[PDB]
Formats: structure tokens, sequence, C-alpha cells
């Protein structure tokens, strides 16, 4: 119960919730870069647009 | 319904380009009727004409 160490190591938990996305694909079929839509107006008007 | 809008998607951009392009186009329209001159003349205090 005692006799024992832990190493070091860390995550990160986040909760998934139903949102619009737009997302970018390269010349080779990856994504490269994403937009969060209803983030804030800017990123609003890159969804819009 | 709006996530069955959404594939259709291009559609209502193309509406709302259409009619942004109207305003621009009214504004347009005001500014080269009005806005001949810029140089804001004023009548003189005397009205001996
Ligand atoms: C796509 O694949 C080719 C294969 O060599 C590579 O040369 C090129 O850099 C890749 N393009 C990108 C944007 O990574």
């Amino acid at each position: 119960s005692s006799g024992w160490t832990a190493g070091a190591a860390a995550y990160y938990v986040g909760y998934l919730q139903p949102r619009t996305f737009l997302l970018k694909y390269n010349e080779n079929g990856t994504i490269t870069d994403a937009v969060d839509c209803a983030l804030d107006p800017l990123s609003e008007t890159k969804c819009t647009l | 319904c709006s996530n069955l809008l959404l594939q259709y998607g291009s559609f209502c951009t193309q509406l709302n380009r259409a009619l942004t392009g109207i305003a621009v186009e009214q504004d347009k329209n005001t500014q080269e009727v009005f806005a001949q001159v810029k140089q804001i003349y004023k009548t003189p205090p005397i009205k001996d004409f």
C-alpha cells in the first residue's frame, strides 16, 4: 500500500461537445488547419465565408 | 434542420454573396450621385443674388 513510487507522467482530459468545424486538406490528403466555428466572431466569419 | 442545411452550404453562401453585392451597389449608387464634389461649400450669409 505504501512501498511504491510514481514516475513523472501527465495526462489531460477534455469533454467533447457538439460543434461545427471547418477543415482544410493539403494536396497529400492530410489535414493542415481547422477553424472552430462559433468560438469568436472572427472564427464565425471564417466559418460563414 | 441546420445539420441538414449544412450539406447544401454553397447555395446560401451564394445568396449572401449576391445580397452583399446588392448592398454595396446601393452605397455606390448614392455616393456616385451625391458625392460628385468633395469640397463642402456653404452658402454665404448674404443672399444678394
Ligand atoms: C506530399 O508527399 C510528397 C512525397 O515526397 C512530399 O514530397 C511532399 O512534401 C508532401 N507535401 C506536403 C505539404 O507535405
